[PDB]
């Protein structure tokens, strides 16, 4: 639930779209096993798709360890320092491809509840409403029931 | 004593048809030697054993029955087989500069 979970506001990393778009994913690390059915899909992904992904994403350094700890994994490191570890255990080639593309597309910001679907640093152009907008002024600034 | 292990890598020789027809003449003659039938066990054994000794690469038992003709033997022997591990097959495949593969086995 929202009340039992942290939240944040919609944001980019370094104003990621103002001047130029910088892909926030910078490192992928596939720990894959030579043997073991758990990493069969990872092995097929390394054989058939990792090269094409690498040449599609020149800004991402991709490592293939070929000796994992525990389950086969992909560790995605982002520019803002975020590290997201995704197990690729028993996933098919297409499942791993979609997961890796999702990691490439997303930023390093936490996948938690986002309070507002929008973020403006300049919410007002004509001036934020205050009680004295739309209130007429009076001669000599006389408040109500003032004698002079 | 165990001899050095025979590498399974095999590149078909350039003068393969000439060598094969020489061996066929040695074993068995008519025109279109490609279509000589190997239904005879003696002749098939002689031809295939000679080829295996010469080229260091024998027809496996699985493919042994489909060698019905010298044409089939030629087709089997003109297809390369490489024994390089998947590590080599990937590393020596023009990896993009941002892709790094390491093997700890």
């Amino acid at each position: 639930t929202a009340r039992g979970t942290p939240s944040r506001f919609l944001a980019s990393v370094l104003h990621n779209g103002l001047g130029r778009y910088v892909q926030q994913l910078q490192r992928l690390s596939f720990s894959v096993s030579r043997d073991g059915a758990s990493s069969r899909g990872a092995r097929e992904f390394v054989e058939r798709e990792v090269i094409d992904f690498a040449r599609r994403n020149p800004g991402v350094v991709i490592y293939v360890n070929s000796r994992p700890c525990c389950v086969p994994r992909v560790v995605a490191e982002y520019l803002n320092g975020a590290v997201r570890e995704e197990s690729i255990h028993c996933k098919s080639v297409e499942e791993i491809s979609t997961l890796v593309q999702k990691l490439a597309d997303q930023s390093g910001l936490d996948v938690i509840r986002i309070r507002k679907p929008f973020h403006t640093d300049n919410p007002s152009i004509q001036g934020q409403w205050h009680p004295f907008t739309n209130k007429p002024t009076t001669f000599r600034g006389l408040r109500p029931r003032e004698v002079q | 004593v165990c001899p050095p292990l025979r590498s399974r890598a095999y590149t078909p020789p350039e003068d393969l048809q000439s060598r094969l027809e020489s061996y066929v003449k040695e074993v068995f003659l008519p025109s279109n030697w490609q279509d000589i039938s190997l239904e005879d066990s003696r002749l098939k054994f002689n031809l295939l054993a000679h080829l295996a000794d010469d080229l260091g690469h024998v027809v496996p038992n699985s493919r042994l029955h489909q060698m019905c003709r010298v044409r089939d033997v030629l087709d089997f022997y003109n297809v390369p087989i490489q024994d390089r591990s998947k590590f080599d097959e990937l590393s020596a495949s023009n990896l993009p500069p941002n892709l790094k593969i390491t093997w700890s086995y």
